RNA sequence: GCAGAGGUUCUAGCUACACCCUCUAUAAAAAACUAAGGACCACACGA
DNA sequence: CTCTGAATCTCTTCCTCGTGTGGTCAGGACG
DNA sequence: CGTCCGAAGAGATTCAGAG
């Protein structure tokens, strides 16, 4: 209907085109009659009718009578409804300043005018004058001058100058000042000036004032000569109350408004003196104050009950404000509530629901129906027959559910499958049955768990809901191709219970001819569930170009895993119904049944093996009892060990060998020990002790107690929570987070005593409390998730760019957290991948990488694979199909127009209640050793010893693989050569972790160069060894006599002729920094890789996550090498040492300062590329954009992330986390203006500098350079071209008057512009329709 | 809690803050989200502005229901023109261009 | 009676075209006076018209060129 | 059936979301029928 | 003496839905 | 019968150290 919106400074002619009149009485009604007052808040001709098509008169009360006024009262007859968009405006006897400019954190108004905001508002609140056009006067234009210097001025400065007081005055001055004038002069001091923080501000002021040289926006519009009021049916009277008629709103407000103003009036007219005129203007000031923004001043204006008044800003800002209370997530009709029922019998495209739902939900429906069939006349007539439920009513419900799906709706919807749709069952009763295997994926439970139902009305509506958010059609979820309706509970409790073995089982070691005569033995009851019989089977391959080939064998199994064969699907393989088939296990045979049957046949399966598990969990009768769990024998020998060996710390402790500190590590270790052991004892109880027989003497299997096999199946449990149970509780630590040195010896099947089940409500209270923030803390990051997010969407389908990120597997000093192969699934690569063999098309450029290729990869023996990433994607306002990769919902690629941004902030937000809040190097395994980026020479130890600093022990494997991979610190020696095969359990590096040695790179002579025992290192003596050992005293310790000169070490020949570095004619020289002791003195030759001098030297839960997507700067940065090239100190370290890093060819233009505690790693002898770490500690990821790349910074990013969500147990695929860091850099700043349009200083969004310098590169014109950069997602969600989205999200009142002030107008075009709006959503079925509306303009 | 139609809010929000007094279940933000997950952009638009506020395409939606021809008349929230109101009576002019 | 829309979209590749397609087709059958092609079996118009697409005869192609040509005849019926 | 009135009932009924018939300045042979308002703050509880 | 970095001060939220209750400008008398 | 009175971080704002 209407295109882009705008916002723009309302100009006071604007407020009188709005109104309709203008209020004079401040009362809103009578009470004597509901009648509103005839100058009131609430007015008839002001604002409309209060009666649809009625005069206040009633002498025109028909629609004939439309369009005319009354003759007494002269009121317009119109609808009620127009009373909900006529304005009126108050005629503000004294201009009073807008609190959005004014109290805004930049101050709109103090920033234009270029004066402190202490100054304004104390003019504002006249209590000092600003002197307007002081002209002929030491005073000038913006001066402060309180009462007294006034009065010094007045008495002696009487001639025709002017210091008006007062908004009016600040009015004057808007007016006086010319906005262009004061550009063009401030151009100069811009261009002068070269302080950085001085530019920083006079920028920000002509961004100001450019933004009213653009906008059609006056600088005096921020003084309101005029208050515009609300329509009086959007701030009502409220309910009558039984006549009551209050509450304390904006009606209240303005009427303290009207009455101040109307005071005003009577003061001017009256010429009341000057300083209760002045009181008075104030007081208004106050009021206008308290209307737009209460509590934007000290005393937030407060009505009944001691509360601060909504005002005109709080509707607009927060939780109940307007945009996310009824626009952003509004109320809907045909909704209903009611607890949910598991109702196994349903299957997953349907749900059960009440009668009363049915009926109450469809009520159009059922009276169109009616009509239609002629039950009833008229929709009156129907509406009476579906009240008295007749029997009729019921058949024809029947028919209005037999194909409309509904959208059962759980209430905290973190994800994407929070709703989905189902045919509704109708169900005698009143609870919702929501299908078993959709709970998991609802993450719902049925302990009084409630969830909405919501029927699609139109045809697309329905339509939708049945092709996307059916059940069905969500079977992976959207965070990873991991199944997501996979047997959670109680069904994989059953198919465990099924698939097992007895060593000696009723009716085992007969042949079976198949499944069907496996459940005639089993019904029949001659043969148990499970024992291990040989049976035949047809099993079913599709090994052809998709024709399914039969193979029968005599497979050697149990009659349980030959139950579950007859459910399976003719494709899937017999391999996957021989094992135990715990939770993982189903979880597997799901996902190998979808990625090779497809899609219905999974659906299918999944339902069976649903009746089956739970058909046959309840034959297997697995219950619970305190027999089910087993007390180790040697627990109570445990214990007095345990006992024991604390009684010895503490005598050893009370002797004094041990003080408290390595007394409780000691305690600690020690009772770990024991509950270690005793967990051990519990395992072995609890699945070795079963004795069972083989018809023969003696043989031990497999447990089949109750509580081992709910745990090791993986159905509900895990290893401390059976822990818990049998053995040793733990060691429970107190609410601040440090252990109790006693533990909860006793267990759950024993009692607990007193002060053990405090302990245990000690870390109970910890985990609730915990959770209870968690969760709020998790909804929040999901919020600002999504905002960051929500204007990115599918939007092309390839676009020919050869950039991405090379996948490798992650090692973290350990084994492969995740493998390549589960890494790169389902995106498309950026280059040809190559086996050992090279020029290899092993897979093609870009190719979907899908469950066959990753295959083929993994035999191949794959290392790194180039992969599209939607970072690295040059599309505008969107990313492509192919640079996104799979749905991780469908088994294809994404489709052109699917929102991916709010499918990846849902996928990260979901597992946030999931979080939590708080040497050597040896080889692991037999393969080979190579070094990247290492410079050695051979020591005569024959070892080797490592010149550069990111040396990185990579350990690759007979495959090519890297197995391991370790960091190397510097001057670490090697035991092993490169390339030499190593065999695992071997240490191969060793060092000093306390030292930093300074071996030298090439062997011979070094002669004390600039050495002075007494001035620059003295020669301290020794007490461990006899022989005194050069210490370098601290730059800091040591005076500037001894600190002018530079320490240094020159290596020389026999002969006394200096040695130069090999390919450099600069002399191996070595610097000794402060507190370096040098053992080796003058005369003594050293071999190479000899140590010189031995210099001495983090959450992972959501608030970690937190910190990564806000981009926050760590409190102690990691320096990172701007520049490449040597390095060069200045100051002596006054206060803030500095460093300069020169290179060989250009120039050195950078100087960083820094702090003296910080560790370097680098000296003056080496070279450093850019990006190479200086410092030690966490690095900030706008350093690592800035100097090692986007694709460096996102590679960071995602790992960091990524290894937050391992510890936790979740797994989230790489692309959400990718795209949301899009979205959070799509920020750049031009460095070089070039010939764009686009200012240096200005930062504009990446996707319009790269169209403006592409367009520019198009010909023969050179495009604009620009400098990407990263901010947080808080930040980048506000910083939006957008207004009414960053809006909607925070800051509300700032974004506002930004956008006021800027004039900027929104394009619409985001996915949460147009929810807000309320058209169609660019994501799904209406981003074909968007598209259709782009390329009809 | 069931309801299809009923009495509406001042922002004219039909569900009136359900509980005894017949009310629709807020269809908050979280689950306009999901919605927008999904490649929903008719039943989103439905029930965020044909169900809910739209008060000629609240009748108008009866209308065709009752007629049988299940057709959403769009039109727009009456929320959104409650939110121009009274970013106008702050002294803001916000409005949309034809 | 249909559960999975899966064939309808190894047929209409799109998954969201799929919708808009049918939701046309079901608003001729509802309407207009349409008769569906693929006899219903007690169906609702959502799910006839995935029927519909199902056999692979309606699409928005298809769908596209039939309304075309009855524009055509509605131009010819007054010659 | 769109601007009003009348009719057999029951003050009034003209599509008000709304139910039957008449015509453009005139009132009755006629059974099924009728109503279109409604906030905030706190507490407790559930998931 | 004029900015530099740094301490200080001020703003801006800090989940998401339900279900029961209860309390809320309060003009007041005079032409 | 009507009518007039913790907490956590970011950014602006002082504010300060050093030549
Ligand atoms: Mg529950």
């Amino acid at each position: 209907e209407f295109d882009a919106i705008k916002i723009a400074l309302a100009s006071p002619d604007m407020i009188r085109s709005w109104s309709f009149g203008e209020v004079k009485k401040p009362e809103t009604i009578n009470y004597r009659t509901f009648k509103p007052e005839r100058d009131g808040l609430f007015c008839a001709r002001i604002f409309g009718p209060v009666k649809d098509y009625e005069c206040l008169c009633g002498k025109y009360k028909r629609l004939k009578h439309r369009g005319v006024i009354c003759e007494k009262c002269g009121v317009e007859v119109t609808q009620t409804k127009v009373r909900r968009e006529r304005m009126g405006h108050i005629e503000l006897a004294s201009p009073t300043a807008h609190i959005w400019f004014l109290k805004s954190l930049p101050s709109r108004i103090g920033l234009l005018l270029d004066m402190p905001l202490r100054d304004i508002e104390r003019v504002l609140y006249f209590e000092s004058y600003v002197v307007i056009e002081g002209g002929m006067t030491n005073l000038e234009r913006q001066q402060i001058l309180t009462e007294e210097q006034y009065l010094d001025a007045l008495e002696e400065f009487g001639d025709e100058f002017d210091a008006k007081m007062g908004a009016e005055a600040i009015q004057a001055l808007l007016k006086s000042m010319d906005l262009e004038q004061e550009c063009e002069q401030l151009r100069e001091e811009l261009n002068e000036t070269n302080s950085e923080t001085k530019r920083k501000k006079l920028t920000k002021r002509i961004k100001l004032l450019e933004a009213f040289v653009q906008s059609g926006n006056k600088p005096e519009w921020m003084i309101l000569t005029v208050l515009p009021v609300l329509p009086p049916d959007l701030r009502p009277l409220v309910p009558l109350d039984g006549g009551r008629f209050a509450t304390s709103d904006l009606n209240d407000l303005y009427r303290r408004v009207i009455n101040r103003n109307n005071r005003l009036k009577r003061l001017l007219d009256l010429a009341a003196p000057d300083i209760i005129v002045r009181n008075e203007k104030r007081m208004l000031q106050e009021a206008v104050d308290a209307l737009l923004d209460n509590g934007r001043r000290g005393r937030a204006i407060t009505g009944s009950n001691k509360r601060p008044l909504k005002s005109l800003a709080d509707m607009i800002k927060g939780k109940q404000g307007r945009f996310r209370q009824n626009l952003l997530g509004k109320r809907v009709d045909y909704s209903g509530r009611s607890v949910i029922t598991v109702g196994p019998y349903l299957r997953l495209h349907q749900c059960g629901l009440p009668k009363k739902m049915a009926l109450e939900l469809f009520k159009p429906f059922i009276y169109g129906k009616l009509e239609l069939r002629g039950l009833a006349t008229t929709i009156k007539a129907a509406k009476k027959m579906v009240e008295r439920e007749e029997a009729v009513v019921w058949d024809i419900l029947d028919e209005v559910i037999r194909e409309h799906p509904v959208l059962l709706n759980r209430a905290p919807t973190l994800h994407r499958l929070g709703i989905q749709a189902f045919e509704p069952v109708l169900i005698e009763g009143k609870a919702i049955q929501l299908h078993p295997l959709v709970c998991a994926a609802y993450n719902a439970d049925f302990d009084g768990d409630q969830m909405a139902v919501h029927v699609p009305l139109t045809l697309e509506a329905q339509l939708e809901a049945r092709a996307l958010m059916m059940s069905t059609n969500n079977i992976l979820s959207p965070a990873n191709g991991e199944p997501i309706i996979v047997p959670s509970q109680d069904v994989v409790l059953g198919l465990y219970y099924m698939t097992r073995d007895c060593v000696n089982a009723k009716g085992e070691g007969m042949v079976l001819t198949g499944p069907k005569e496996a459940e005639r033995l089993y019904r029949s009851g001659l043969a148990s569930l499970h024992a291990r019989v040989k049976v035949r089977i047809t099993e079913y391959e599709k090994d052809a170009n998709g024709e399914l080939v039969a193979k029968t064998s005599l497979k050697d199994t149990t009659v349980g895993r030959a139950i579950l064969w007859m459910i399976v699907p003719k494709g899937l393989p017999y391999s996957i119904v021989n094992q135990a088939l715990g939770k993982k296990a189903i979880s597997k045979m799901l996902n190998t049944c979808y990625r090779i049957l497809g899609l219905k046949p999974t659906v299918i399966f999944a339902d069976q093996i649903m009746y089956t598990g739970f058909a046959y969990a309840a034959r297997s009768g697995a219950s619970v009892g305190i027999d089910d769990m087993v007390i180790p024998e040697k627990k109570h020998e445990i214990i007095s060990e345990a006992e024991a060996e604390v009684a010895e710390i503490q005598e050893q402790f009370q002797s004094g060998l041990v003080t408290a500190g390595e007394r409780y590590n000691k305690v600690i270790d020690i009772w770990a020990a024991a509950n270690d052991r005793v967990s051990k004892a519990m395992m072995d109880n609890l699945q070795t002790e079963t004795v069972i027989n083989r018809d023969g003497q003696e043989e031990k299997q497999v447990s089949f107690n109750s509580i081992y096999m709910m745990a090791d199946s993986g159905a509900r449990g895990s290893a401390a929570q059976i822990r818990q149970l049998a053995g040793m509780r733990g060691l429970m630590a107190k609410p601040d987070g440090s252990i109790i040195e006693t533990p909860i010896t006793a267990n759950f099947r024993e009692g607990l005593n007193v002060l053990q089940y405090f302990i245990s409500t000690h870390g109970a209270r910890k985990g609730l409390a915990d959770t209870a923030l968690k969760t709020a803390n998790s909804g929040y990051l999901t919020r600002r998730l999504v905002d960051v997010a929500q204007d990115l969407v599918v939007t092309e389908d390839d676009c020919g760019t050869h950039e991405g990120i090379m996948m490798t597997p992650v090692i973290e000093g350990g084994d492969v957290k995740e493998p390549l192969r589960d890494r790169v699934l389902g995106r498309v690569t950026a280059e040809d991948v190559l086996k050992p063999g090279t020029a290899d098309i092993l897979v093609p450029r870009n190719t979907l990488l899908h469950e066959q290729w990753c295959d083929l990869l993994e035999e191949n023996s794959v290392d790194a694979v180039k992969v599209r990433s939607v970072v690295s994607c040059d599309t505008d306002f969107g990313v492509c199909a192919h640079c996104y990769g799979r749905d991780l919902a469908r088994g294809h690629i994404i489709n052109k127009g699917e929102a991916i941004g709010v499918i990846a902030a849902q996928s990260i937000g979901e597992p946030g209640t999931q979080l939590t809040m708080r040497s050597s190097i040896q080889v692991k395994n037999k393969g080979s050793i190579k070094l990247s980026n290492v410079k050695s020479v051979v020591n005569s130890s024959g070892k080797l010893v490592i010149t550069s600093r990111n040396t990185e022990l990579k350990l690759i494997d007979e495959f090519g693989r890297t197995k391991e991979s370790y960091k190397v610190p510097y001057g670490a020696v090697l035991a092993k050569g490169d390339g030499e095969q190593v065999a695992g359990g071997e240490t191969v590096a060793n060092w000093d972790p306390h030292t930093m040695p300074v071996i030298t790179e090439v062997s011979g002579f070094v002669r004390f160069t600039d050495m002075i025992d007494g001035q620059t290192i003295t020669r301290q003596t020794d007490e461990l060894t006899g022989l005194s050992s050069l210490v370098v005293l601290d730059s800091a310790e040591r005076t500037a006599g001894g600190k002018d000169l530079r320490p240094a070490l020159k290596i020389v020949d026999a002969q006394g002729n200096d040695v130069l570095i090999p390919g450099t004619d600069m002399p191996a020289q070595y610097f000794l920094p402060g507190k370096a002791i040098v053992q080796l003195e003058d005369g003594v030759q050293i071999s190479s890789g000899d140590t010189l001098a031995r210099i001495p030297q983090i959450t992972g839960g959501l608030p970690r996550v937190a910190d990564l997507f806000e981009a926050r700067r760590p409190k102690e940065p990691a320096i990172l090498a701007e520049i490449s090239g040597i390095v060069s100190f200045g100051k002596e370290t006054k206060g803030k040492r500095r460093l300069v890093i020169t290179p060989v060819d250009g120039s050195d233009p950078y100087e960083e300062m820094i702090p003296k505690w910080r560790q370097l790693n680098v000296f003056e002898g080496e070279r450093v590329e850019r990006g190479d770490v200086i410092s030690d500690g966490p690095e900030a990821p706008h350093d690592i954009l800035r100097l090692r790349g986007v694709h460096a910074v996102t590679r960071y990013i995602v790992n960091e992330v990524q290894d937050v969500y391992r510890l936790q147990g979740v797994k989230i695929n790489d692309k959400h986390i990718e795209v949301i860091v899009r979205q959070m850099l799509r920020k750049a700043t031009i460095v070089n203006a070039g010939s764009s349009d686009f200012l240096e200083g200005e930062q504009v969004e990446y996707s319009r500098v790269k169209i403006a310098n592409r367009e520019l590169e198009a010909n023969g014109k050179v495009g604009a350079t620009y400098s990407r950069d990263l901010l947080g997602i808080t930040k980048a969600s506000l910083a939006t071209e957008s207004f009414i989205s960053a809006a909607s999200f925070q800051e509300t009142t700032r974004v506002l008057t930004e956008a006021a002030v800027a004039g900027k107008r929104d394009e619409l075009r985001g996915l949460k512009e147009n929810v807000i709006v309320g058209r169609l959503i660019p994501a799904g079925t209406g981003y074909a329709y968007h598209q259709d509306r782009m390329r009809r303009r | 809690h069931a309801r299809s139609t009923g009495s509406y809010s001042l922002v004219t929000q039909q569900p009136l803050g359900g509980k005894a007094q017949f009310g629709g279940q807020r269809f908050g933000e979280m689950e306009v989200w999901a919605l927008e997950a999904y490649g929903a952009a008719y039943t989103l638009q439905e029930m965020l502005t044909v169900k809910s506020d739209d008060v000629n395409g609240r009748t108008k939606m009866y209308k065709n229901i009752v007629d049988g021809n299940h057709q959403m008349e769009p039109g727009m929230p009456e929320s959104f023109n409650v939110l121009l109101k009274e970013i106008r009576s702050l002294g803001i002019n916000i409005e949309l261009e034809d | 009676a249909r559960v999975t829309v899966q064939d309808a979209v190894e047929k209409i590749g799109n998954r969201f075209d799929l919708v808009l397609v049918a939701a046309r087709r079901a608003r001729q059958m509802q309407v207009g006076g349409k008769d569906p092609l693929v006899p219903e079996e007690n169906d609702k118009t959502t799910v006839i018209a995935l029927r519909e697409i199902e056999e692979g005869l309606i699409n928005n192609q298809i769908l596209d060129v039939r309304e075309r040509q009855e524009q055509q005849e509605q131009e010819a019926a007054e010659l």
